[PDB]
């Protein structure tokens, strides 16, 4: 029922491959959101139609304060429009780059919000598979928002085989060609926590094979400035054996998380 | 760039939306959406 003329277009928020996001205001409610605009011809030429359908199917059925909301979507002759939650503080990776690294309070807060969103996803057998700063946005009070579901999969029964994600974040099992499960996200959460606090990911190397080597050996080397609590949490997530990794409920209950998180839940409608 | 979309009018509007959220589920989630199968088809 929606069309482009239901919205005032404000300004560009981000360009991209396919691929432009705008600040937009839905006219009848004056509600500020973002519209991601995709070109049908380009998608099809690129053969990403099924890819995009699956991202839409997943993200449009998730409702959580730390997952970027997809309210609805629509299309016209040439374009597909995704109606998304506006994250007013923008890209988390930009903030991390600006600061170099985050303090423990900021990192612990983000970690709690991450584990809560990922737990919601796993409850529904959705594995995200590509948690890294670049895929996170920030809400009005800095709340983490999981924003991109590009590698995500609904996996009710079958373990998975697809190598996906981002080099520095790959779990040993993907590198080794084994089947994987939801516990891949636990591994990537540990990588993320480290990168939050250090500013570089833990297995950083000149080459893909040396990075692969550091990952499968879990060659983790903590800088001396990190607290024992933050190392304890990272070590419990970055475990070679998927079943030994700290569960997401374990991350939320971790003492370093409890002691440092200043997480605030956004107001809810009523 | 229209006024609503920059500097103070924007922050003001963002703050209002945060503290007075609407029933997005009712307002948007009850509205029809194209079938995922129709997305690359005739509009
Ligand atoms: C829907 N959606 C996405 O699907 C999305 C998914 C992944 C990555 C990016 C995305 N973009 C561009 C989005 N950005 C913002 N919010 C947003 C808010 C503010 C800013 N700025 C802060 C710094 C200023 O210099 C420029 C404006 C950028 C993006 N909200 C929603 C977005």
């Amino acid at each position: 029922k929606f069309t482009i003329d239901d919205f005032d277009i404000g300004r560009p928020l981000g360009k991209g491959k396919f691929g432009n996001v705008y600040l937009a205001r839905e006219k009848q409610n004056k509600f500020i959101m973002a519209l991601k605009v995709l070109f049908k011809s380009q998608l099809e030429k690129e053969g990403v139609e099924h890819q995009l359908r699956r991202e839409i199917e997943i993200q449009s059925h998730l409702r959580h304060p730390n997952i970027l909301r997809m309210y609805n979507y629509f299309h016209d002759r040439k374009r597909i429009y995704l109606m998304l939650e506006f994250a007013p503080r923008g890209e988390l990776y930009k903030e991390l780059q600006k600061h170099g690294r985050f303090d423990e309070q900021r990192s612990a807060t983000f970690m709690e919000e991450l584990a809560d969103a990922l737990h919601y996803c796993h409850e529904r057998k959705v594995i995200h598979r590509d948690i890294k700063p670049e895929n996170l946005l920030m809400g009005y009070k800095g709340e983490l928002k999981i924003a991109d579901f590009g590698w995500s999969v609904h996996a009710p029964s079958l373990r998975r085989r697809t190598m996906c994600g981002t080099l520095d974040y790959l779990p040993p099992e993907m590198i080794e060609g084994k089947t994987h499960d939801e516990k891949v996200d636990l591994w990537c959460a540990g990588v993320l926590c480290y990168e939050f606090l250090v500013g570089m990911p833990p297995f950083d190397s000149p080459s893909h094979t040396e990075t692969h080597r550091r990952i499968v050996n879990v060659d983790l080397k903590f800088p001396p400035f990190l607290s024992d609590g933050s190392k304890d949490l990272i070590s419990k997530l970055l475990r070679y054996h998927p079943p030994q990794r700290l569960p997401l409920k374990g991350v939320m209950e971790h003492p370093w998380v409890k002691a440092n998180s200043r997480r605030v839940l956004p107001p809810v409608y009523q | 760039i229209p006024a609503w979309a920059s500097g103070n009018l924007l922050t003001q509007a963002i703050r209002q939306q945060y503290y007075k959220p609407i029933d997005v589920d009712r307002m948007y989630g009850t509205i029809d959406s194209p079938k995922l199968e129709e997305l690359f088809n005739k509009s």
